[PDB]
């Protein structure tokens, strides 16, 4: 986040797993892996997407 | 000496939860939730651990100069989140305890305080000369909850009547004293100090394990302590969001679907 | 003697379940079902213990003179079986056994036989000159099941294709002959000597987990292998019913619940 000191807020940045429709509004994302990010205190958040496939590798 | 048999005759930071995370805490009565022991109960339970166990995030809410406060009752307001509304409506029997979290931002130039109070057994006053002729809707608003007001407003309607509650915002919604709520759990977030609030909420009742869907345990209030104001603004408004995650639950009796008529 | 590094250049009774009880037993390839082993994996999975492994009964169909078979899908025929569906629509990854139990009672004046076959990887033909054109909705009948016929009607429509099977009852619906169909796990049921039929499936697959909405697993097939006849009388109906139980079932993948168009 590159804004100024003085400005404060909250995001929330969500991963679906594929299979159901993608996520259109903040209630059906929150449903899976979602992380709560607060600019005011850190300028910077990190969210780590973990494996979760059914085959042993994805094609590229 | 005791002449009788009988006794009575005798004389006397982050946190992760499921796949959730959140970035003091307050316990109530210094009670962490806990699952149902060995020694008290009354068949198999089915107890989620992840699947029901996470933070789900109500509606935001606006809040503003003559906003007089908000209440949402528990577990009533997680009906329809996720596998835990199914499994409280496949099941006759069900025990959970809560985390709350509230969220509130603002700036330096702005200036408030909200008042944050988890109530047990929380009953609400009516709106009518009638006693205790709330209908179940209209005591179990969901996700949206309700609103309090500065004065009784008894309902003229004899035809159809409204049988909805009428919250006093200096008499807490119930007949007591405002002031003395601090009794009940309870967090403060102020402005200029926090921006977020945090308590936990153990199961509380008279019974081990109890149906969930006609019976709320829990009981939230939100009030704001002082008024709203920004600068030398006419009009400011700013958002409250609320997240509340089942810990420990567990649920029994299973059978088929319970579908309560909401209007 | 090896000369190149990689290998490959190397020259070469009750049965209670649950909530539910059921009053000999064939396990599939010697193998019982279990849940995956810590040496194999891909999060935190959901096992649910007695809210999905139960028995279910699937809508009861009639044997008389003139039917020729029934087949049905797994997991598809139980997409709608309570917190099972429920968990296997909310859930990107799922896994699960099977028990099924048959059940056909007649007197000791009737006479006939009835082969049951659980079949890995159970495709079916279609019923036109495109191949590979069958949609889902209709590959996914869901607990009624499909009919085998006893010849191949090609369909004639060309605006609106039917885009339908079209199993053939001995071609076993895929081109092999009916008679060696008994090299896959099966059962027979004949009136004279049982009334019943149960056999267990554990997980079988290419992967440890699969998606259960786009795949199925199993696949159940019943025909008569003797005609249904009773004295002399000129009709003859008689009820089957099917029962299966999950067993071992896990779940990942937690997200929003998919909702799949079923016409």
């Amino acid at each position: 986040f590159c804004g100024s000191m003085m400005a404060t807020g909250k995001i929330l940045v969500a991963y679906a797993p594929p299979g159901a429709q993608p996520p259109t509004s903040r209630k059906e994302a929150m449903l899976g892996t979602h992380v709560i990010w607060d600019l005011g205190l850190q300028s910077s958040c990190t969210m780590v997407v973990p494996w979760i496939s059914n085959v042993t590798y994805r094609q590229t | 000496i005791n002449y009788y048999k009988d006794s009575a005759s005798n004389a006397a930071l982050q946190l992760t939860i499921g796949n959730s995370t959140i970035t003091n805490s307050v316990v109530a009565y210094g009670r962490w939730p806990e699952f149902i022991r060995d020694d008290e109960a009354n068949d198999q339970p089915t107890e989620p651990d992840v699947a029901t166990c996470r933070f789900y995030t109500l509606d935001t809410v606006m809040w503003g100069k003559e906003s007089k406060g908000w209440w949402w009752k528990l577990p009533d307001a997680l009906r329809d989140m996720g596998l835990f509304g199914q499994n409280m409506y496949y099941h006759y029997l069900g025990r959970s305890g809560y985390t709350v979290h509230v969220q509130c931002n603002a700036s330096k130039f702005h200036q408030g305080a909200l008042g944050v109070f988890a109530i047990p057994e929380y009953c609400l006053a009516g709106d009518s000369d009638k006693q205790r002729y709330t209908s179940y809707a209209n005591a179990n608003p969901g996700e949206k909850g309700g609103k309090f007001y500065s004065q009784f407003n008894r309902d003229t309607a004899v035809t159809s009547p409204k049988r909805e509650f009428c919250p006093v915002d200096y008499l807490l919604g119930c007949g007591v004293l405002l002031g003395n709520a601090f009794v009940y759990p309870h967090q403060i977030i102020n402005l200029r100090t926090n921006n977020s609030a945090t308590i936990v909420l153990p199961y509380v009742n008279a019974m081990a394990i109890d149906s969930m869907v006609k019976h709320n345990n829990w009981g939230i209030a939100i009030l704001p302590l002082s008024p709203l104001d920004f600068a030398q603004e006419s009009s400011v408004e700013i958002p409250i969001t609320v997240t509340i995650a089942p810990m420990c639950s567990e649920f029994n009796g299973l059978r088929n679907v319970t579908a309560p008529k909401f209007q």
